[PDB]
């Protein structure tokens, strides 16, 4: 019953890890933006 | 209009489909662009 306890409350702050302001998922969006930022500057260079 | 077609607005000659635009246009401006150097919009050097 305690460990069930546990693990539910482990779980439960999870979710308010998750949701709270600093997001920790950098990794997923520095890919984007490195992928975003050279189609940007592969642009730009067009113009040279 | 609403056809791509070889404009020749004033020696700025290309290829595209020309379309009414909304873009707020100042008095003195007379060329378009947008974020990659492209002019996306032009005045008449006919009726504005």
């Amino acid at each position: 019953k305690l460990i069930a306890n546990q693990f539910n409350s482990a779980i439960g702050k999870i979710q308010d890890s998750l949701s709270s302001t600093p997001s920790a998922l950098g990794k997923l969006q520095d890919v984007v933006n490195h992928n975003a930022q050279a189609l940007n500057t592969l642009v730009k260079q067009l113009s040279s | 209009k609403n056809k791509c077609v070889n404009f020749n607005f004033n020696g700025l000659k290309g290829t595209g489909v020309l379309t009414e635009s909304n873009k707020k246009f100042l008095p003195f401006q007379q060329f378009g662009r947008d974020i990659a150097d492209t002019t996306d919009a032009v005045r008449d050097p006919q009726t504005l």
